[PDB]
């Protein structure tokens, strides 16, 4: 029942301004931190900004610091991103994402639910590496995806599924815990610098790009470059 | 009920040299991180093992605030799993660290024309420090094969080196003030809680 609806995107020239909005429903909006994450066309996921449940704490990716402002109105259940001084490499789909734990939980945070995104086109840290980059397999096969971290991240490694054209979906959190509603064929293992996602018997609906991301050392939250899984 | 003395740590007029890094134990107080969150002037503010946005809503058994001056391109060493003169010989964090590292450019406070020779780092050591070890010894370092018998001379060096901060240095060579907050998650009752 969680719903997140982004709006405000469009085509703009460099140096212009644009306000994005994210309307939330189906959960207690004021209990959760919220994030913006973006994805340039043909590229991977890049964390943009975070705001705590009451708006008192805010962090930004270095590439947007001083130009973007994250904001929230808990009376309207709406998250904002004020983007000023826009530029070509800000072109991307922008997603809002709800945090996973409540406000009194110390644990490294992650992206429970994502909206479908709003598109922006601008006119004319711990590094994670995934292997393989792409693979083709058949229904019923085992698929194994590796994620290596440049630096120990303990257990705070999460996996997302992104179907073509859809918002990402949390599959695994804290290296091996299954997100609710995720089928049992998905499992995760590992610790430190070495993690594996396995799909034990690939199904037709599993063709997607799979991303790891680390929550140990933040900001910034960082992502692997993605592993594309195709069904032959 | 009293507020934690973060102002004494962050706003102290002098900081420690990194080899003699200073530790404030933060206990039995309300930790208001709001003035930290409100500043736009930190060059580094990065947590490890904790959500960085929820500090005002968290409870810890104890908090330690360690503080010192290093040069800008060494702030990267103030993190788990790093190496270099600072991480090896001056201030070592453990691999599974739980806490946050805050740093800011302090060229305006800690440099001077001609050179600030008050800030030192340990340049020579026979082995690496263990995490949260502090070494303030000044034993002569044997660089050659012949023992020093506590006397400086050829091949026998004072182990501490002056930074000599000057305000016209490049930013990577300017002084940075660092505060490391270590968060204690024991099973004893919490004594350091945020305002909410």
């Amino acid at each position: 029942e969680v719903h997140l609806v982004e709006s405000g995107g469009g085509v703009v020239q460099p140096g212009r301004s644009l306000k994005l909005s994210c309307a939330a429903s189906g959960f207690t909006f004021s209990s959760y931190g919220m994030h913006w994450v973006r994805q340039a066309p043909g590229k991977g996921l890049e964390w943009v900004a975070v705001i705590s449940h009451d708006g008192s704490s805010k962090f930004y990716a270095d590439s947007v610091k001083g130009r973007f402002t994250i904001s929230r109105d808990n009376s309207k259940n709406t998250l904002y991103l004020q983007m000023n001084s826009l530029r070509a490499e800000d072109t991307a789909v922008y997603y809002c994402a709800k945090e996973f734990y409540d406000s009194g939980n110390y644990r490294p945070e992650l992206f429970d639910y994502w909206g479908q995104g709003t598109t922006i086109t601008v006119s004319s840290e711990i590094v994670l590496t995934q292997s393989p980059s792409s693979l083709s397999a058949s229904v019923g096969d085992r698929v194994t995806i590796t994620c290596r971290a440049s630096q120990s991240i303990s257990s705070y490694l999460n996996w997302y599924q992104q179907k073509p054209g859809k918002a990402p979906k949390l599959l695994i959190y804290a290296a091996s815990s299954l997100q609710s509603g995720v089928p049992s064929r998905f499992s995760g293992s590992g610790s430190g610098t070495d993690f594996t996602l396995t799909i034990s018997s690939l199904q037709p609906e599993d063709f997607a790009t799979y991303y790891c991301q680390q929550s140990y050392s933040t900001p910034p939250w960082t992502f692997g470059q993605g592993t594309k899984v195709e069904i032959k | 009920t009293n507020l934690c003395p973060f102002g004494e740590v962050f706003n102290a007029t002098r900081f420690a040299s990194v080899y003699a890094w200073n530790r404030k134990r933060i206990s039995n107080c309300v930790a208001d991180y709001s003035v930290l969150y409100n500043s736009a002037s930190f060059s580094t503010f990065k947590c490890y093992g904790v959500s960085p946005t929820k500090l005002n809503d968290l409870c810890f058994t104890n908090v330690y605030a360690d503080s010192f001056v290093i040069r800008g391109d060494e702030v990267r060493q103030i993190a788990p799993g790093q190496t270099g003169k600072i991480a090896d010989y001056n201030y070592k964090l453990p691999d599974d660290f739980t806490g946050c590292v805050i740093a800011w450019n302090s060229n305006n406070l800690d440099s001077k024309v001609g050179g600030n020779y008050n800030y030192l780092y340990r340049l020579f050591r026979k082995s690496n420090l263990k995490p949260f070890e502090r070494d303030i010894s000044t034993e002569i370092y044997q660089a050659g094969s012949t023992p020093c018998n506590g006397v400086e001379g050829f091949n026998c060096y004072f182990p501490l080196q002056s930074y000599g901060f000057q305000p016209t240095n490049g930013v990577g060579y300017q002084p940075y003030r660092v505060v490391v907050l270590s968060f204690e998650l024991l099973h004893a009752p919490a004594t350091v809680c945020g305002p909410k």
